[PDB]
């Protein structure tokens, strides 16, 4: 069973607990857990599949207003909402990505960096150039010998549970 | 007005679901991470000029055909004969050409804007804003190639103007401003706001209006005003749309206004400084200019600067609650007057 | 003397004169490079085929619009009078124009991305010119569609459409997006398409699509040049030998996955009059002309025919008939009125696809018998589908519907489970895309968004009802009699399942 | 004056003419009515130039046929 | 354009017989009595611009719409603020408006031409030349009305310009010339030739180009060049047609070439004389403008006069074999110059 | 627009003939007579422009002069 | 002072008195299509009817 697409009880109640976030630190930890729980293929749960995108927006909005209400311009410009130096984040995650020994190690680093630091956690400009530099490396690794592994072995590489294979 | 297939998790979107295909990593086709500003409706912007392709292209065509008729008649008149030769060879040919590089850089800042921004009318205004700027650049070069046809020995190659734009201190602060607005950020609201509403409305208006257009009108330059008239018209048309987007639609969003003003003020602070630098470097050009009493000296230059910053205060700064001391900004730039 | 002597011959400045110096407008600074993730570097010295500056662009296009808009108005007033167009094509028009607008809008941003990717002023200019063209044409579509939003998102074809017309153009390596847009999208499918639609539409009395499409055709040579310059600008990059042919093949497969069944459904079921069967057309456009000749001449730069071209051919024979089954079975979710093949439609079909009658012909006949068209029948053919074990799946990657029990095509179901979610894939190239790149491909299909909801409430929420308030935009027939309302759908008691529940 | 470098005449009847030229990357074609330029296009090859011009002409001729 | 029903007793006709209806007393609907000049074929002239109605109004439409876009942007720029208030209020407003009467007068002279002349293409060229002149007059008034909207107390009424045109000695020579060319003759080749080829090419060119356009770009005036660009483009277009008619077709008619040159030289002598007089009155205006070395001293005006007369010798005099001593004409005019 | 529509209209009359033959002839007479009238109206309206003293009344006749010119060029 | 003199599925026509003459206009699908003048109201209607006959002849032919 399901509810309407754009207005339903899940989104309502979630906006409820979202309104009550009252600090940058509370909101930061809220959005990082939420992203980790509900987004990507490595997401913890597909429970909110149909609603997490809208809800993420609402958190993003609440966090961002808190950022303008309580933080200084210098923090808006140079620090992630975790307290860290945004430049140091960019250096550290690019460095991690350049060291990944495999496309599967790369994809996890890239997915997590977005999960943790997507705006409004990192400053947008720092986020977009980091995202882009990671995408480069991830494509350079994934698109090497892209058809060499046969499909059967690729399924194992992904760690997929083959439920069915039409003959 | 409403073609972009935006979902409900982007303010204004009416579709549902995740995108059909994303970037490696997971970047969405379009997404809120593309800008620090927020709104209840990204589709609210309306160009105050109603510029869509058919009118936008129509108008530019008129100016294109008239420009050639005016050039054919101008060379026939011989009116290039009374141009002041120093202004023509030492200031116009060289430093008005270097400004083509400045306008070119502002046009290319729009490229990522046209990819990332979140509404069709903003994509439309952005593109015409950027097309006019490459127009500006091409038009300056058209002028130089025209003068080259009337004046033997006049070199309309871009080599010297490019060397001047890349190495000459007068334009170092400008070149720095443009290089940061173009290739140094990606927030598409920050590109548009810093480029048109701060940098271009102060330095750009000074260089085009206060220096080359104004000074051509005291050195008997009958040719260059025909060209700055187009850049100045394009500036005002673009200001119209920038104003609607950042003042009416964003800094007054019924829910995120104060939010958006915070980022707007921060931005304005950063790029007002960059603007002041560019000007202070740029005002050294008067060292190479023949003196004229109300224009080319400190009293006049101060008046010109008072117009840029004063106008900018009433047209942009006071609308977003940004505090500026025109007098201080004027002084900050005049420190570079070098006379 | 300066003040007296000068050449007074009349002279202007022609555009190629200003274009000669355009390349030198860019300057070297360390941060001067594209903002987007890419494996390639478009070379800084590449050239543009056309020496057009902004003023010349405006002059040439203002002139075309002058008479083109005049001709378009005359076509719209003439069509506003009589019955004019055949009804079946009358429906195909509304879908064509709605899909075209989506693609022209998203192309604006794909071309902007490409302009950002280039470093030569001239290649930037070429891309810029396509931005402006796509804008001009979306404005033509606004005008058109103004006479004829959340109502198209309801259906299942709109999602596949959104991959090949929208997400494929802008989300990925810019080079891969170029292949989606110019090298495959336009060169292989849409440029041939718009001239062919000109004949088909005209034969059904539609004056407007030929006018709009020919106006678009005026510009396509610039777009095909952009596509070519993508490949050329990167052909000296060692990344090219490593990557270009994978990006090409993957993007070729993305485009053919939707257009191979989609267009054939359009032509053969959305028109009464049939110029020639789609399978012969397909093999001429894609296999021989694009894959043979044109890609052949790109070998100069290290381009090879897609390795998946042969699978694509194997599917081109029945794919559009399979797709047509799905579209017919699901008509209430769409935004146009369908027409079952009539007696000569069937004759033509059997004639050209021996086997059509024993298979699709009989299914549609039985659906007509069971009340396909009768609004008093409470019959929904998707229910008959489930009720006879004929489930419908949605390719997680392409979004194209797949019906394995009834499909005569070349696709096979793969149902995988990853990190607590079941996925259905329908061919060998999509499945590699999703296995290699799960995080690019999370699009929800409609069975997931509408799970266990009644059909009528999904339609109604979507606004797929006429100003009436009860009569559906969608209809299983094109006559003006016996129209279906929300109540008639509700009578059927149709509720969406989860087709992957059984695995 | 047709050569291997020239444009090529692909249609000629009482009222319509169509030309096509190889431009390496693409082929450019044009259609003339009573000697006047009417319409411009492009194709991947000489072969599809002909097919393209034939589609557009079927449309033009239908327009003419409907004026009588 | 052979549609005027001319009979075989007017040079180049095909019809036969008398007019169906004539003036009381017997004047024909058209006749060789309308002009001193003769020719083998009156339908020989071809406007070099081939500006028929469609292209002539297209081009003027572009200019019209661009003008209003330029004005709305120019007011927004505040560029009026750097103009010499003196030039603005005492020279431009007064003496430039007076110039409107000169233009208006030239327009009217074409009314009899439109009626009397013997070929339909000459009728067309003449009427458009007429229209441009009244356009000039209306555009000057348009600029005055624009300044009145921006500088408070600036009176755009025509009262003072009209008083200056009818009674100020600065314009006496001009008004006489215009009154004579308009209402003092009716040879339609004499009106066209004296009007465009002689008077407007010496005095009009000096007044529009050498005084108001040149001086505006010495006194900080960034508005007026926009309006002289239109009248100067228009002057050059018309000279294209005037030259074709009187030099190719008429002054070189295979049979009456020499015949026509006698009259052409007769006319030029007389109206060159009125032009010098008009220029001699006009140069008095320098005694009330601020002095700028090279533009308003005696050497600047002299060089301006050398351009007008030297240009005119090349463009017209030499082409019909009329002898002018450029230095003598200049010294004639300067005799009215105070300095 | 009127030039656009005249064009599209003018190609259709061309590939065959939709016009009844009697009226076909009448067109030839009507268009010859039209041309003469519009041409002379140019000069007539210039004479009236010469007759008026008021610049406004002059202007009104001038507008008709340009009008008659415009249509001769359609002929 | 505009007077509606024709109104059907597709065409509308108004006239107005300007004292010296009557100015009429025709709308097709709410789009101003054609302007004209007549001596009187009556001659406005006859003029409008003539043009509407032409416009409808065009509509007839563009279907049959
Ligand atoms: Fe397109
Ligand atoms: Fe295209
Ligand atoms: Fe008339």
């Amino acid at each position: 069973k399901r509810e309407p697409i754009h207005e339903n009880s899940t989104r309502t109640e979630w906006e409820g607990k979202i309104a009550k976030l009252n600090s940058v630190d509370q909101a930061t930890k809220f959005i990082q857990d939420f992203r980790v729980a509900y987004s990507s293929p490595f997401r913890k749960s597909y429970d909110l599949d149909v609603d997490y995108q809208y809800i993420e927006r609402k958190i993003e909005e609440r966090l961002s207003v808190l950022k303008t209400e309580k933080l200084s311009v210098a923090d808006l410009v140079t620090k992630a909402t975790t307290g860290e130096d945004a430049a140091a984040v960019e250096a550290a995650w690019i460095a991690k990505m350049k060291a990944a020994e495999s496309k599967y190690a790369a994809e996890r680093i890239h997915i997590e960096f977005r999960q943790l630091y997507k705006p409004p956690v990192l400053p947008v400009n720092v986020f977009l150039r980091t995202d882009a530099a990671l995408g480069t490396i991830l494509m350079e690794l994934r698109n090497t010998d892209y058809y060499a592994t046969p499909l059967e072995g690729l399924r194992k590489e992904r760690g997929v549970k083959v439920l069915h294979l039409q003959a | 007005c409403y073609a972009q297939p935006n979902p409900d998790w982007i303010a204004g979107g009416l579709d549902w679901g995740d995108w059909t295909q994303k970037f490696h990593g997971g970047r969405p086709s379009w997404g809120n991470e593309s800008t620090e500003l927020r709104t209840t409706d990204w589709y609210r912007h309306r160009d105050p000029a109603r510029r869509w392709h058919a009118p936008y292209v129509k108008d530019k065509s008129e100016e294109a055909r008239y420009t050639q008729r005016f050039l054919a008649a101008y060379s026939s008149e011989g009116s290039i004969r009374t141009i002041d030769a120093y202004w023509r060879d030492e200031i116009l040919n060289k430093y008005y050409g270097a400004l083509l590089y400045n306008e070119y850089g502002l046009f290319n800042a729009h490229s990522s804007v046209g990819r990332d921004c979140l509404s069709d009318t903003i994509r439309q205004s952005a593109t015409f804003a950027g097309l006019d700027k490459v127009d500006n650049a091409q038009m300056i070069q058209m002028e130089r190639l025209f003068i080259a046809k009337l004046v033997p020995g006049f070199d309309a190659s871009t080599d010297v103007p490019k060397k001047i734009w890349t190495t000459d201190p007068i334009y170092a602060g400008a070149r720095g401003a443009v290089e940061e607005i173009w290739q140094g950020i990606q927030d598409w609201n920050e590109i548009l706001w810093a480029g048109h509403a701060v940098y271009d409305a102060t330095f750009g208006q000074f260089a085009r209006r206060e220096f080359f257009q104004r000074l051509a009108t005291v050195y008997g330059d009958t040719l260059t005003p025909f060209f700055t008239a187009q850049s100045q018209t394009y500036f005002q048309t673009t200001r119209g749309a920038i104003e609607d987007l950042f003042v009416y639609c964003l800094a007054n969003d019924p829910e995120f206004g104060a939010h958006n003003r915070t980022f707007l003020n921060a931005w304005t602070e950063h790029y007002l400084a960059r603007s002041v630098t560019a000007l202070k470097d740029f005002v050294g050009i008067y060292a190479k200019v023949e003196k004229v009493a109300g224009a080319t000296d400190r009293a006049g230059v101060s008046e010109a600067l008072q117009r840029v910053f004063g106008d900018w205060k009433v047209d942009y700064a006071d609308k977003i609650g940004f505090n500026i001391d025109v007098d201080q900004k004027v002084d900050a730039v005049l420190a570079g007057f070098k006379n | 003397t300066d003040a007296l002597k000068v050449n007074r011959a009349p002279v202007g400045v022609e555009p190629q004169e200003v274009h000669k110096w355009l390349q030198s407008f860019n300057w070297d600074f360390k941060e001067n490079r594209t903002k987007y993730a890419t494996k390639y570097h478009m070379a800084n010295q590449t050239k543009e085929q056309f020496k057009v500056i902004a003023k010349e662009y405006a002059r040439m296009e203002a002139a075309k619009d002058e008479r083109q808009f005049g001709t378009l108005l005359d076509g719209l007033t003439r069509l506003g009078a009589g019955n004019k167009v055949h009804p079946r094509w009358g429906e195909t028009m509304k879908v064509i124009s709605n899909f075209l607008e989506v693609g022209e809008y998203n192309a604006i941003a794909a071309s902007a991305m490409l302009w950002d990717s280039a470093t030569a002023a001239e290649q930037k200019n070429g891309y810029l010119a396509q931005v402006l063209d796509e804008i001009r044409h979306t404005h033509q579509c606004a005008f058109i569609n103004h006479y004829y939003r959340r109502t198209r998102a309801i259906g299942p074809l709109w999602k596949g459409m959104k991959r090949v017309f929208a997400d494929g153009f802008i989300s990925g390596d810019a080079v891969e997006c170029s292949v989606n847009l110019q090298l495959v999208g336009e060169a292989c499918f849409t440029n041939p398409l718009i001239v062919a639609v000109t004949e088909w539409a005209s034969a059904n009395g539609d004056e407007i699509t030929p006018t709009v499409f020919l106006s678009v055709e005026t510009d396509e040579l610039r777009h095909m040049a952009n596509g070519y310059q993508t490949v050329v600008s990167i052909a000296n990059d060692p990344a090219a030998a490593k990557y270009l042919n994978t990006d090409l093949n993957n993007a070729f497969w993305t485009q053919q996955k939707y257009f191979t069944p989609a267009l054939g459904y359009l032509f053969e079921y959305g028109s009464k009059f049939k110029v020639e069967p789609w399978v012969k057309t397909w093999n001429r456009w894609v296999y021989e002309d694009w894959g043979g000749i044109w890609i052949g001449r790109l070998g100069k730069y290290g381009v090879e025919s897609p390795r998946s071209l042969r699978d694509a051919k194997t599917d081109a024979y029945w794919a559009h008939h399979d797709l047509a089954l799905a579209a017919y079975a699901l008509w209430p979710l769409g935004f146009a009125r369908l027409a079952l093949p009539d007696e000569e439609d069937q004759e033509w079909f059997e004639a050209n696809y021996p086997g059509w009658a024993d298979h699709y012909g009989k299914i549609y006949n039985e659906w007509k018998k069971l009340g396909y068209e009768d609004p008093k029948s409470g019959f929904i053919p998707y229910a008959w589908l489930l009720a006879n074990g004929h489930d419908v799946y949605i390719d997680r990657v392409s979004q194209v519907p797949f019906i394995p029990s009834l499909a005569k095509g070349s696709g096979s179901l793969r149902v995988h489970e990853f990190n607590g979610k079941k996925h259905s894939l329908t061919d060998d190239w999509g499945e590699r895309m999703w296995l290699s790149e799960p995080e690019r491909y999370e699009c929800h299909n409609l069975f997931e968004q509408y799970e266990g909801r009644e059909l009528s409430e999904v339609i109604a929420e979507g606004h797929g009802v006429r100003s009436d308030g009860k009569t559906l935009i969608a209809q299983p027939h094109v006559r003006g009699d016996n129209l279906w309302t929300l109540e008639d759908i509700k009578r059927a008691g149709c509720v969406f399942p989860n087709p992957l529940a059984k695995f | 004056p047709t050569t291997e470098a020239s444009r090529i005449l692909i249609h000629s009847d009482a009222r319509y003419e169509a030309f096509t030229v190889d431009l390496d990357y693409m082929w450019r074609w044009e259609i003339l009515r009573d000697g006047e330029f009417v319409q411009e296009g492009c194709s991947l090859s000489f072969d599809s130039s002909r097919k393209a011009v034939a589609h557009v002409l079927s449309h033009f001729k239908r327009q003419d046929e409907a004026a009588q």
